[PDB]
RNA sequence: UGGGAGAGGGUGGUGGAAUUCCCGGAGUAGCGGUGAAAUGCGCAGAUACCGGGAGGAACGCCGAUGGCGAAGGCAGCCACCUGGUCCACCCGUGACGCUGAGGCGCGAAAGCGUGGGGAGCAAACCGGAUUAGAUACCCGGGUAGUCCACGCCCUAAACG
RNA sequence: UGGUUCGUGGAGCCAUGGGGGAAUCUGGGCGGACCACCGCCUAAGGCUAAGUACUCCGGGUGACCGAUAGCGCACCAGUAC
RNA sequence: GAGCUAGCCCUGGCCAGGGUGAAGCUGGGGUGAGACCCAGUGGAGGCCCGAACCGGUGGGGGAUGCAAACCCCUCGGAUGA
RNA sequence: GAAUGCCGGCAUGAGUAACGAUAAAGAGGGUGAGAAUCCCUCUCGCCGUAAGCCCAAGGGUUCCUACGCAAUGGUCGUCAGCGUAGGGUUAGGCGGGACCUAAGGUGAAGCCGAAAGGCGUAGCCGAAGGGCAGCCGGUUAAUAUUCCGGCCCUUCCCGCAGGUGCGAUGGGGGGACGCUCUAGGCUAGGGGGACCGGAGCCAUGGACGAGCCCGGCCAGAAGCGCAGGGUGGGAGGUAGGCAAAUCCGCCUCCCAACAAGCUCUGCGUGGUGGGGAAGCCCGUACGGGUGACAACCCCCCGAAGCCAGGGAGCCAAGAAAAGCCUCUAAGCACAACCUGCGGGAACCCGUACCGCAAACCGACACAGGUGGGCGGGUGCAAGAGCACUCAGGCGCGCGGGAGAACCCUCGCCAAGGAACUCUGCAAGUUGGCCCCGUAACUUCGGGAGAAGGGGUGCUCCCUGGGGUGAUGAGCCCCGGGGAGCCGCAGUGAACAGGCUCUGGCGACUGUUUACCAAAAACACAGCUCUCUGCGAACUCGUAAGAGGAGGUAUAGGGAGCGACGCUUGCCCGGUGCCGGAAGGUCAAGGGGAGGGGUGCAAGCCCCGAACCGAAGCCCCGGUGAACGGCGGCCGUAACUAUAACGGUCCUAAGGUAGCGAAAUUCCUUGUCGGGUAAGUUCCGACCUGCACGAAAAGCGUAACGACCGGAGCGCUGUCUCGGCGAGGG
């Protein structure tokens, strides 16, 4: 579990990092994989979209293989959990047995030593991805394609499971960790097992350096503004924002729904 | 203080260079002007 | 040494009845509740009937005035790990025993921290009924809590 | 919807963006909703000088100015600054 | 027009010298094993003092100034947002 | 004749303010028609982590020399950064380009846009990032890593010489990377020397002495030597590195497990080459000669620099491409490629001068601003601080007198110390190191430098440790103990906190109104709500497209609160939001009952009522860490008083906990107490809260604050109450 720090300076009586234990002996990562630069940006063409984001420690990018159906059949033995900074769970190495070094989400009890199998076949323990029509119902899995052949889109994050609660034809319906019901198709792929590192919950950034750090810069909160920028912005002293709480855009921000409702994604979707 | 004018050749030709204003169709036009009226220095003498 | 009993404890897996919710079929003027009613649900098709899905908590008969442990307590079943206890043999050790201030460990329920889980029950809370009044006993709801992992509480009609 | 004096007005005509969607002279358009009679053209392909507008340039003229005027400049001016 | 200024991206550079002594590790005490408690090493931090540097707190001067934001004493930060 | 009118000229203020940092001047001798200001010499003062040297920007003749002073210089001027004229900037090795790529830009393919134009993987451009071959001296008035001298290197092109399957924009290795802290060996730099070489000098009382003063180096191929970095080697199989592959990757057996070896750097050594002071003599504004057959030796300190891709730890997880090596394919194996030796070729641009400043940006020779490198010695514990001073460079381009008021800056003061005053505003006290020594409280770290005290110089003696020389001398660090001396004073000068109690507010470090507001404002970790199933939601754009994100419910957006401890009650009637295939209303469309206008007629053209018509609104529910709100009157208890209690009206409901004359209380200096002698401020309470109140959060909260308020001790020209003295005006 993550270490806490004794209160030698203050925000470090709350600071809490994670347990690096896990991590092999791998500090440095491995190159012929992750040969990209990761384009740090904030905007699109100048003019900044997402608000908020910038400053952040350098980084590089590590490809991962989401297309676990090019090695079918092919085993692969890992040999290094590794972090990655990209991303909130772990990576591990794939050393196959073919030769090829590949980058795969390290899920929960994945051990050195152990060897991973792709396909159709190879029974049900952590790391084999199986397509949805030949999973058992009431497991737990991860790394999910939503549609056949566009690579693994579901429960990626650290720590999230979902878990097969029927069947129906050729599709399977999944509970995802957000508790919706989806109906997927079932040669869609799928990894076995929990994604791990659940303690990313458990960390508490204890300053600003960290979210600094991290990337994310000064959420600025709309009341102190002004009316010209934000609709809650104004007033005197401590405006209690005399409208419906509002974005800056103007559209509501508490309760208003903002999916399509002429979705025809919308026929696959029974839960929340 | 530190000033408004810190020269620089480097921006002072990539910013209003002939190379720059043939591109912008607005910057076209000023040579437009400038031609029409007579100047001397279409853009700015940058050694 | 050789056997025995047992809800002894911890982990993992697993089964069925029932409740609640949802989907579908079929069906109509009520259901519910109490000493009596009313709040409430019900033509926007409920209760009751059938089929299927989901989820959690507890384990009906055996089941007992029974059993096990030092105590608190412990019940579907399987498997692993490990306690404690009894009987026959007279073999070994040769008094190695008893109690125990302090310490240390366990310690029901309720409560607290983090996260999950939440069908039913259900403090606080809303409403109806009762009464002269009813912050209640009765009724329709309903959150924390009841469960799980770790950490903390360390009290009691902890009662032979 | 635009254009025409036409601002929805009885709103035609001339172009159209959207939907439906014919015919080849006894076929179509128009004559200011519409119908009949009577008349005018014959659409959905295109070309065309002349007469018309303008002055960077040249010439001519002036009840136009004469260095604070007249073009910003009579002078190395769109310069110095 | 982002050569001032605000933010961000790519790439480089700078922060003297002193203190404080986290985690870890070694040895010892301790338990059935731990938890834990002592030294010794260790060198952590939007840590302390304080120059370059980045600011601009309090006062005085300045007021057709040296200056269309300045000068003297004092002051904040100074391995980090 | 006027428009704070337009253009030009000249007055007034007026011979007034100023003459641009208080770093400082004086004398003698030259030139000159004219010297405070130019030249030379002597004395004096200033900076010296610069006010001195070397780069990169920017400036673009300012550089050097000759002749000049009308204008520029805040005065003068014989001077100049000024005028006239001439001269001066030499590169295979420095920097940049015939090398590479990042952000970004451009853009073939392709997509989009009324036009202009916009996005756009590949390709290209794009640099103090990578890659690459030169060090030391001498010459000019001005250039030099560029010319000369010595020594050493790099590309190509052509030949013989020896080897090999050579062989590309393609594959693979490598290039290749963070922050902090550091080990080993060297170098730069520096200190000392009784050692070496020097012209000289005994001054004023003493000193001919291990006396004073100056100087005792630089580069340098190959081998060597020392320190360090990079690396295992074979033998098979192989489906992967978008063809092939002996290269790479993966599996197995063997020997290494070493840095042995092979390479690559640094440093020392090295054939040879160069420099060479102080002092005196000369004449330059500046150089020369001599001292010179100059010596060029030994200790010590020693880095932030080198070996460099070293090591350890940590999380925030640390560029790409080419040069280089290897692999192979078309092709070619008379080719081509590698090593080695000759000969030849090696282009374009900059080099001048300033460069914390009189040449850059500020209209100025403007006290402002400007990136990197060297930055010496001594003392203060240290250090890039502070005081002085080497090398170097300056006295800031108006001066001479005088010694009023007044102003700035600075020093001192009797007696009292805050009485001055909005406020100790300002000023003053304390101040560095070492040793005792410390409280309430608390989040167990803190508070802490708490507060408050003692030692600090010099001489002599004894004595312990390290480090470098060998297990010793010397040299350099820290000590410990005992005697003694001087002054008022021993961080003797400079730099170097005043402290304590409590309250308000904000947890804290931070951030902001460039140029009046640095705060209780913003932000922050943390908590809650809500949206979002991935072509996500949301943002920018007409679109393509891009952000989100090459992320996927432990993720991303929005809103609010703003650590942490305890908590956040009632109202869903109104508004927003959420959920409701019922019902009412509801436009275009379908629909045509019927009616109309014309004609002789079929026909043509209009209206056109019931009926079916979505979203929305109405209606039904749920929702307040959503918008928001959270009463009044009358009567009652045995001294009075008050109301635990009861009754009544109305709203959807009628403030709970906690606090309270508050950053909120008008009356109000409410009232009691504490402080003071005296307290509209302050603190602790009572509650009658005009007009607190639970996430526009409520109540507390250790620490922190250039925030605000109150009190106290030490201390002072702040004041009674002023006086004097210096410097600049
Ligand atoms: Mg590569
Ligand atoms: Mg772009
Ligand atoms: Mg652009
Ligand atoms: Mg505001
Ligand atoms: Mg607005
Ligand atoms: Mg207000
Ligand atoms: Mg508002
Ligand atoms: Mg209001
Ligand atoms: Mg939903
Ligand atoms: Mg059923
Ligand atoms: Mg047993
Ligand atoms: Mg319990
Ligand atoms: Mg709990
Ligand atoms: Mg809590
Ligand atoms: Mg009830
Ligand atoms: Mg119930
Ligand atoms: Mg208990
Ligand atoms: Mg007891
Ligand atoms: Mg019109
Ligand atoms: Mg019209
Ligand atoms: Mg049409
Ligand atoms: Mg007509
Ligand atoms: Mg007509
Ligand atoms: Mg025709
Ligand atoms: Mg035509
Ligand atoms: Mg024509
Ligand atoms: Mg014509
Ligand atoms: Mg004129
Ligand atoms: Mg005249
Ligand atoms: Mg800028
Ligand atoms: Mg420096
Ligand atoms: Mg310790
Ligand atoms: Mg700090
Ligand atoms: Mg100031
Ligand atoms: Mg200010
Ligand atoms: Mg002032
Ligand atoms: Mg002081
Ligand atoms: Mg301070
Ligand atoms: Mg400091
Ligand atoms: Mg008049
Ligand atoms: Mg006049
Ligand atoms: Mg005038
Ligand atoms: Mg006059
Ligand atoms: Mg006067
Ligand atoms: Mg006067
Ligand atoms: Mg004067
Ligand atoms: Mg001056
Ligand atoms: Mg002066
Ligand atoms: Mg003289
Ligand atoms: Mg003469
Ligand atoms: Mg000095
Ligand atoms: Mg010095
Ligand atoms: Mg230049
Ligand atoms: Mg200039
Ligand atoms: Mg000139
Ligand atoms: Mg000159
Ligand atoms: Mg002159
Ligand atoms: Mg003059
Ligand atoms: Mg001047
Ligand atoms: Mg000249
Ligand atoms: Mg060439
Ligand atoms: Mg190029
Ligand atoms: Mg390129
Ligand atoms: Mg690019
Ligand atoms: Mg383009
Ligand atoms: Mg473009
Ligand atoms: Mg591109
Ligand atoms: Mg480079
Ligand atoms: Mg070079
Ligand atoms: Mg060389
Ligand atoms: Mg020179
Ligand atoms: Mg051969
Ligand atoms: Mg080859
Ligand atoms: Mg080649
Ligand atoms: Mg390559
Ligand atoms: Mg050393
Ligand atoms: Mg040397
Ligand atoms: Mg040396
Ligand atoms: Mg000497
Ligand atoms: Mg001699
Ligand atoms: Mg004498
Ligand atoms: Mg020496
Ligand atoms: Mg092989
Ligand atoms: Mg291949
Ligand atoms: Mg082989
Ligand atoms: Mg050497
Ligand atoms: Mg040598
Ligand atoms: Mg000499
Ligand atoms: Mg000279
Ligand atoms: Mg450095
Ligand atoms: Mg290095
Ligand atoms: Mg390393
Ligand atoms: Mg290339
Ligand atoms: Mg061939
Ligand atoms: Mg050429
Ligand atoms: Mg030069
Ligand atoms: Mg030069
Ligand atoms: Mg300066
Ligand atoms: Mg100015
Ligand atoms: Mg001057
Ligand atoms: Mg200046
Ligand atoms: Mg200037
Ligand atoms: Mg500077
Ligand atoms: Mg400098
Ligand atoms: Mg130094
Ligand atoms: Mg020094
Ligand atoms: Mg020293
Ligand atoms: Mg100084
Ligand atoms: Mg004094
Ligand atoms: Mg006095
Ligand atoms: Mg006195
Ligand atoms: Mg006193
Ligand atoms: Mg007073
Ligand atoms: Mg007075
Ligand atoms: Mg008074
Ligand atoms: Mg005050
Ligand atoms: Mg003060
Ligand atoms: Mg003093
Ligand atoms: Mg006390
Ligand atoms: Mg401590
Ligand atoms: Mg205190
Ligand atoms: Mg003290
Ligand atoms: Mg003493
Ligand atoms: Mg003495
Ligand atoms: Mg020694
Ligand atoms: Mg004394
Ligand atoms: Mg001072
Ligand atoms: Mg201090
Ligand atoms: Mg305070
Ligand atoms: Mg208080
Ligand atoms: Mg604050
Ligand atoms: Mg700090
Ligand atoms: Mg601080
Ligand atoms: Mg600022
Ligand atoms: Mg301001
Ligand atoms: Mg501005
Ligand atoms: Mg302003
Ligand atoms: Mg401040
Ligand atoms: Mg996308
Ligand atoms: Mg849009
Ligand atoms: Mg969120
Ligand atoms: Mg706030
Ligand atoms: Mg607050
Ligand atoms: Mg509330
Ligand atoms: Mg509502
Ligand atoms: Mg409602
Ligand atoms: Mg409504
Ligand atoms: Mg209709
Ligand atoms: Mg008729
Ligand atoms: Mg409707
Ligand atoms: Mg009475
Ligand atoms: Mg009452
Ligand atoms: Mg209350
Ligand atoms: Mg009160
Ligand atoms: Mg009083
Ligand atoms: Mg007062
Ligand atoms: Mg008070
Ligand atoms: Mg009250
Ligand atoms: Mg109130
Ligand atoms: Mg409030
Ligand atoms: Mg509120
Ligand atoms: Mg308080
Ligand atoms: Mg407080
Ligand atoms: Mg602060
Ligand atoms: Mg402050
Ligand atoms: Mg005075
Ligand atoms: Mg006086
Ligand atoms: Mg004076």
């Amino acid at each position: 579990a993550v270490k806490k720090f004794k209160p030698y300076t203050p925000s470090r009586r709350f600071m809490t990092v994670a347990d690096f234990s896990e991590i092999t002996k791998t500090e440095p990562e491995k190159s012929l994989v992750k040969p990209l630069k990761k384009t740090g940006g904030r905007n699109n063409q100048g003019r900044i979209t997402v608000r908020f984001r910038g400053g952040g420690h350098k980084r590089l990018y590590r490809i991962i293989d989401f297309k676990r159906w090019d090695k079918v059949g092919i085993p692969a033995k890992v040999a290094a959990i590794e972090y990655d900074p990209n991303r909130s769970a772990r990576i591990a190495l794939l050393h196959y047995v073919d030769g090829e070094k590949r980058y795969i989400i390290a899920p929960d009890g994945l051990q050195v030593g152990q060897q991973v199998v792709a396909g159709p076949d190879a029974p049900i323990q952590v790391g084999n991805a199986l397509p949805l029509r030949f999973i058992p119902v009431g497991t737990v899995v991860h790394a999910v394609e939503l549609e056949p052949k566009k690579g693994a889109k579901l429960a990626r994050a650290a720590g999230t499971s979902a878990q097969i609660q029927g069947r129906e034809g050729d599709y399977v319906i999944l509970r995802l960790p957000s508790g919706e019901l989806r109906k997927v198709h079932g040669e869609c792929y799928a990894t076995v097992g929990a994604v791990g590192n659940a303690d990313h919950k458990n960390i508490v950034l204890g300053k600003a350096g960290r979210s600094r750090w991290l990337g994310r810069r000064p959420h600025v909160r709309g009341a102190a503004m002004n009316p010209v920028d934000h609709p809650h912005g104004g007033g005197e002293g401590r405006a209690p924002r005399g409208r419906p709480p509002a974005s800056p855009w103007g559209w509501q921000t508490k309760g208003l729904k903002t999916r399509k409702r002429r979705k025809p994604s919308s026929r696959f979707i029974i839960a929340r | 203080m530190k000033r408004t004018w810190q020269p620089n050749r480097r921006k002072r030709a990539k910013t209003h260079g002939f190379r720059a204003r043939m591109r912008t169709p607005g910057g076209r036009k000023v040579l437009k002007r400038r031609r029409q009226k007579g100047r001397w220095r279409l853009t700015p003498a940058v050694r």
